[PDB]
């Protein structure tokens, strides 16, 4: 996160660190708990590291400098990449990731809620994207869980940004004119939340963009009300 | 981020043969065209050969086509130029470069190494002579620093003592494929009779260290 | 096939000042131009790519422009750090490197001061003899060195070099070696190094008498 401050505990208890564990261990991506067996991220993640074996979900944490060998953590049991899904590419940049075993809710730990049904149409006016992500463009994974506050565009004020790629409906983009406060690397695959009707709804998944928080150059995020359908039927 | 680095450069006979590798390391969400390029003394930036997937498409610029080859060995994160045939003129500073494929994941497009050297030449190991170059408000001498092999000497002034005024020049490659350069220093002209100037050259690769005077 | 062509090669420009460097194709590549920096034996480091977009972490100083076949770099306030040569690349089909454009750190005029160094009387036994003239600390570059053998030009058997833009005063020194068999040294009397560069009223030559 770019231009963020700090978040607390109980504030964002959807969010979750996706990490691999090889020579080393590192974060790599957020992930929102969906349910007490599920994550929603971004197939991208997968990208480089697709064996399952190798990943670690932490949740119920705000601070990354917090772990050790005894921190608990999920596995992985499945991973769900939408089949239309092209390595290195924008569409359909979502994943389910179904855990070893079930986690049960706290204060600290509890999932998000879907777009729902009635809410296709919605202009969201309160978003924000969270987490352990870069400060800045070839930055550094910050420790404790960062959050923003940033204005959904449309997708023809996105398009204009993005001339080399197709912006689809099946994503929403966000950002400020003049920048500033973004999403950036090591963010990618959490949410972004936007609050409605006093309930929080998770519209997007932290998915690409150019840089980080330039001027006229919103992020990008898989539109998750349209992945609805194939999130209910894979999950059920 | 995604680092490079690069070995397997040195100094090869017209006609042989040399192994590069690029061996990469870190994490990534991305894939990588991944690319040679090269650059000959005091010349431009030269593109080389390139493969665009693991077992992918392989090409090559015409000035390099059937002599090398381009390849990956994915368990070593390691991408490979095999040289045959080597001229004098394939001696350059050889950079592997990794290109993002897709879509900007606010991260970075290319990533580069840090260069390795290639010396193509049938020239022999050799110390250089050294000369003095005889001075005439202020004066200038130096010592000439001839017919040596291969790159680099190191030039010094009285132990590292004098240093202000200094430049010694880029080497050139003679015609006989032996290299020589210059360094020179500007010293007050009053300071002749008294002071002692002495250049202090080294040549790692024949183990000659030798020292000249420079008397007026 | 594609041919890149860089202007200018070389261009002179102040801390703060707004530079502007041309990349012309041969034929279209749309948008597929990128430009990199590079310093003296280092890496090039990628600034643009698909001709106006700033890669990852590259200060937004830097901007580009231009596709099909004309494109542009500009530098909208130049920071001692943008002092370094500069490339073009097109990645329509493989890549091309344009030939590169050298931005320097430019300065007032600077006369060098010349000197003639004989060939060691070490070296005449050897067989060769090298008769060495040194510029020193001048500005701009460009510099005309021309040999005299007994008020006769010379050519093909001197070669110039140079150092980079001191880092102090900016200056630049050169060399050129003349170089001789023994006994062609000793066929003539006067070496003459002739000088010709703007920081002097007219040129300046610099001789010696073999023996004297």
């Amino acid at each position: 996160i770019v231009g963020g401050t700090e978040s607390s505990w109980g504030e964002w208890p959807w969010q979750v660190s996706l990490q691999v564990k090889l020579t080393a261990q590192r974060h790599l991506c957020g992930g929102s708990l969906i349910g007490h067996q599920w994550v929603l991220t971004a197939a991208h993640c997968f990208d480089g590291l697709p064996l399952q074996d190798v990943w670690r979900i932490y949740s119920g944490i705000l601070e990354l400098s917090d772990i050790t060998k005894d921190t608990p953590f999920s596995q992985i049991k499945e991973i769900i990449i939408h089949q239309n899904y092209k390595v290195s590419e924008g569409n359909h940049d979502i994943a389910l990731i179904k855990l070893q075993a079930p986690l049960e809710y706290t204060e600290f730990q509890k999932p998000i809620s879907l777009p729902s049904k009635g809410d296709t149409s919605t202009i969201y006016t309160n978003c924000w994207v969270t987490g352990w992500g870069f400060s800045k463009e070839k930055g550094e994974i910050q420790n404790i869980l960062q959050k923003v506050n940033i204005p959904l565009v449309t997708n023809e004020e996105c398009q204009k940004r993005y001339q080399d790629y197709k912006i689809t409906q099946r994503m929403v983009c966000a950002g400020y004119k003049e920048g500033g406060k973004d999403a950036c690397k090591g963010d990618s695959g959490g949410p972004l939340v936007c609050k409605h009707n006093g309930m929080w709804r998770l519209v997007g998944i932290t998915s690409w963009g150019e840089g980080c928080a330039r001027r006229e150059q919103p992020g990008v995020y898989t539109k998750v009300a349209e992945y609805m359908d194939w999130i209910l039927e894979k999950t059920q | 981020e995604v680092q490079l680095l690069e070995s397997g450069g040195g100094l090869v006979q017209p006609g042989g043969s040399l192994r590069l590798s690029c061996a990469a390391s870190g994490f990534t969400f991305s894939h990588y065209i991944m690319m040679w390029v090269r650059q000959a003394p005091g010349k431009g930036l030269e593109w080389v050969s390139g493969i665009y997937s693991s077992g992918g498409i392989t090409v090559y610029a015409d000035s390099v086509k059937g002599r090398f080859t381009i390849s990956r060995d994915n368990s070593k994160n390691t991408l490979y130029l095999q040289m045959n045939s080597l001229r004098a003129e394939d001696t350059a500073v050889y950079y592997c470069a990794y290109r993002r494929i897709g879509v900007p994941r606010r991260d970075e497009f290319d990533i580069w190494g840090q260069g390795t050297m290639v010396t193509v030449s049938s020239a022999s190991t050799k110390g250089p002579s050294v000369f003095p170059l005889a001075p005439s408000g202020t004066a200038a001498l130096g010592c000439l620093v001839k017919d040596y092999f291969p790159e680099p000497v190191t030039v010094s002034w009285n132990s590292g003592a004098l240093t202000s005024g200094v430049h010694t020049f880029p080497a050139v490659l003679q015609s006989s494929g032996l290299y020589s350069l210059s360094s020179v220093v500007t010293v007050p002209s009053s300071s002749l009779g008294t002071q002692t100037y002495i250049c202090n050259v080294n040549h790692k690769p024949s183990n000659t260290k030798v020292d000249k005077r420079v008397e007026p | 096939d594609i041919q890149m062509t860089q202007s200018p090669s070389t261009l002179s420009a102040s801390v703060g000042d707004r530079v502007t460097i041309t990349c012309r194709a041969s034929q279209s590549i749309s948008s597929w131009l990128a430009w990199y920096q590079q310093k003296p034996g280092k890496a090039p480091k990628l600034l643009i790519y698909k001709a106006s977009t700033l890669e990852s972490g590259v200060p937004s100083r830097f901007s580009g422009s231009g596709s099909g076949t004309e494109f542009t770099l500009t530098i909208s306030s130049l920071q001692p750090d943008d002092f370094a040569t500069y490339y073009c690349q097109q990645y329509n089909t493989y890549w091309t490197f344009g030939q590169g454009t050298k931005v320097e750190i430019k300065r007032t005029v600077a006369a060098p001061s010349v000197f003639i160094f004989p060939p060691s009387d070490e070296q005449l036994k050897s067989g060769t003899a090298s008769v060495v003239c040194l510029l020193n600390n001048f500005y701009p570059r460009e510099a005309k060195v021309q040999w005299k053998v007994d008020n006769a030009l010379q050519s093909g058997n001197s070669q110039e070099s140079v150092t980079e833009q001191d880092s102090k005063d900016s200056t630049y020194s050169l060399s050129s070696t003349l170089t001789l068999s023994k006994a062609d040294y000793e066929k003539h009397k006067v070496y003459a190094c002739e000088v010709t560069h703007q920081g002097l009223s007219s040129p300046v030559t610099k001789s010696f008498n073999r023996g004297e």
